[PDB]
RNA sequence: UGAGCCUUGAUGUGUAGGAUAGGUGGGAGGCUUUGAAGUGUGGACGCCAGUCUGCAUGGAGCCGACCUUGAAAUACCACC
RNA sequence: CUUGAGUCUCGUAGAGGGGGGUAGAAUUCCAGGUGUAGCGGUGAAAUGCGUAGAGAUCUGGAGGAAUACCGGUGGCGAAGGCGGCCCCCUGGACGAAGACUGACGCUCAGGUGCGAAAGCGUGGGGAGCAAACAGGAUUAGAUACCCUGGUAGUCCACGCCGUAAACGAUGUCGACUUGGAGGUUGUGCCCUUGAGGCGUGGCUUCCGGAGCUAACGCGUUAAGUCGACCGCCUGGGGAGUACGGCCGCAAGGUUAAAACUCAAAUGAAUUGACGGGGGCCCGCACAAGCGGUGGAGCAUGUGGUUUAAUUCGAUAACGCGA
RNA sequence: CGCGGGGUGGAGCAGCCGGUAGCUCGUCGGGCUCAUAACCCGAAGGUCGUCGGUUCAAAUCCGGCCCCCGCAACCA
RNA sequence: CGCGGGGUGGAGCAGCCGGUAGCUCGUCGGGCUCAUAACCCGAAGGUCGUCGGUUCAAAUCCGGCCCCCGCAACCA
């Protein structure tokens, strides 16, 4: 996330766009996987809920949808 | 003491203190200041407040080398990343780059234990 | 409390001078009920306060309270295993009355003999920025800057 | 890089105060064309009031017992 | 004889296996520079490291281990398992057409092999992590959880071990039975007029029909409808233990009882209750305030003790029946 | 017999100069606690084995005795 | 005996010129805190061993004494 600032650009603009890059880079959440040590068993397991989580969000709640609430 | 215009800070943000430290651009350092060495402690010092004051206690020290410019590396995730930097722009520097300088392995040295708590 | 905020109920303004902070004052300074001793003490005081610094009586009263009104003050949260003291900004209303019940709980702990008398010196401490009042309002203070940090 | 020394320069806030008074003795005027007061500032010290001093400009005066003070002038002086 | 089974031809994708090279980041250490009082850690600390110059920061070097992103209910493998690039050797799978062989097939007690992690042996290696251990905390205690360190081991070579919730808790092979939404990898045609259109194969994720099921659920990848072969079960404990055998350096594995003992033990689902589960909401529940009680003297009730008796009861009881 | 440790509040471990007279658990009261143990506060238990003495400080330094230890030696 | 360090607020470590009279823990108050230690604020404790003197600045420079150190030498 190498930045520079631009001629006459606001000092704040800049710290946005540095957060921003930050950001998507994902640092922070890499920095935060890798600050202990996660079992292969316990990343397997995380990574395979979470895809059943986002499918049941994708496909339950569209079922639910076709029917209104009130 | 030779005065120099343009030089570094770098942030090491941790999560239990924060570090600033400026230096020349070839690396050697002028001056440094800590959340903890501003009188910050336990869960004081782990705060964007107490990085805050520690980067304006390190931009004080190095006023006798009469630096301009600066640009910034922040290393490590905590509260004085953002708040730090803030301080220093309001320290009155003009701020050049910002780089942000984690230390990231590609899958290298395993890390300590998950704590249980 | 949980489920409606209500609207402060009605204050009439003292005989004497008309005005709506004295009442509360007196109302603070009361005891058992009994409201006319109160006012008259309330009322003492500020009389003897008029002769010593001079200005109207309520102009030098309203100065002595300003002298001991908090910007800020503390809550508890300790959402952490230890409690962590958290400043907060004290709005209008609050100050105001904050600073009447500490003059006058200072006046209770004066040494001096007559209720009237010891109000009337804590007024004129507040005035000039000593007496217990102002040291209470400065703890306040510093401790809201010890805990700046949190926000 | 440490550290002596012949020498010639600088350094010294009790409060009374012209204000950054080390002390003794010989003393009432020392310096000024081998260039005096006022101005521009380069580098030092600092108790932020100021002090010494380089170079430029200027060319005919600044400082004395003073009023005070336990002690008087860095008016010249030698001893340290 | 050619449908099953196999061979040949051309391609395809792949963390499939074995060997040998190499890259970059990051950690650790060493040497040196700058620099100055903290660093570190936690809920909060302390142990610990630091003015003998740490932490931070820059330069150079060493070494080990693992490969961020890509990366995916993606891929490959009989299973275990396999992930940076390169090269060498190598196994399988699938598709396309043809050509060939001509039942050569399926299953499999014994038998043989492969078989995570830990563990063992000999020799190497050793950055990080970390059983054991030590100290600091916490605590009533804390031989734990947390912190600071830290050795076996983890890594490599060659042997042994032969077990795991080695799980889809689902033996292998074949046939047949409504559907939808995907992923991945081929391949045929079609104006690819465009990322497309219509098919046809392989593997694969989810939902769901009939049917099945104790129900939960499974549902063309069956737990449906059938056939072939094998393995295994016969109440709970005792016990996957003892004895004996076989294997093993050992740890132990494997095979595998009996006495005695109970009338249960279990599975799924149901209603509640509970949770230091989650969401929403309320109450002088807290918060914000004012005044009390707890100390004093007395009144009064109770406990107790005493008494001839100190009436009996109440114990959301105790100025209560009274 | 001879020689080193010393003799305490229910048990134990008590800061070289003699003026400090203890801490753990224990029993009671209370406060919290759903409970208990925990936690907090406070409370009763001495001789300092003993006899004496140097000294206003003495159990606290010394002379003897009674025991508890430890000693290492002995035994016709 | 001679020679180097100097003698303080309950203990300790106090900025070359004599005008600064301290900081840690400690006790009390309070504030927070569930608790405690921590953290914050404020408060009582001096002689500067002593006797003197140069000087308005003195414990702060010197003459002697009392001790604490350190010395290194001695001992018929």
């Amino acid at each position: 996330p190498v930045i520079k600032v631009r001629e006459n650009e606001p000092f704040d603009v800049a710290l946005r766009r540095f957060k921003r890059s930050c950001e998507k880079a994902g640092v922070l959440a890499e920095v935060r996987r890798r600050e202990f040590y996660e079992k292969p068993t316990t990343e397997r397991k995380r990574a395979k809920a979470s895809a059943v989580k986002r499918h049941a969000k994708k496909l339950a709640r569209e079922n639910a949808r076709r029917t209104r609430l009130y | 003491r030779k005065q120099v215009s343009d030089g570094v800070a770098h942030i090491h943000a941790s999560f239990n203190n924060t570090i600033v430290t400026i230096t020349d651009r070839q690396g050697n350092a002028l001056g440094w200041a800590t959340a903890g060495g501003s009188g910050f402690r336990g869960s004081r010092k782990s705060t964007p407040f107490a990085a805050q004051v520690a980067a304006e206690r390190c931009a004080d020290a190095v006023k006798e080398y009469g630096i301009k410019n600066l640009e910034v590396m922040v290393k490590g995730p905590g509260p004085g990343r953002e708040s730090t930097i803030r301080a220093l722009n309001a320290a009155g520097f003009r701020i050049t780059n910002i780089t942000d300088v984690t230390p990231i392995p590609h899958n290298g040295c395993r890390p300590p234990k998950k704590r249980r708590v | 409390p949980r489920r409606r905020v209500i609207g402060q109920r009605k204050i009439l303004p003292d005989p004497k001078f008309g005005s709506e902070l004295l009442a509360k004052f007196v109302n603070i300074l009361m005891v058992d009920g009994k409201k006319s001793t109160a006012e008259s003490i309330v009322y003492s005081a500020l009389e003897t306060l008029a002769q010593r610094s001079g200005k109207s009586e309520l102009e030098a009263f309203e100065v002595a309270l300003e002298n001991v009104r908090p910007t800020v003050e503390v809550k508890s949260r300790r959402v952490g295993g230890s409690t962590y003291q958290v400043p907060v900004e004290v709005r209008p209303v609050r100050r105001n009355a904050l600073a009447m019940r500490w003059i006058v709980e200072a006046a209770r702990k004066r040494g001096d003999k007559s209720m009237a008398l010891r109000l009337a010196n804590e007024l004129s401490d507040a005035a000039e920025n000593k007496g217990t009042a102002v040291k209470k309002r400065e703890d306040v203070h510093r401790m809201a800057e010890a805990n700046k940090a949190f926000a």
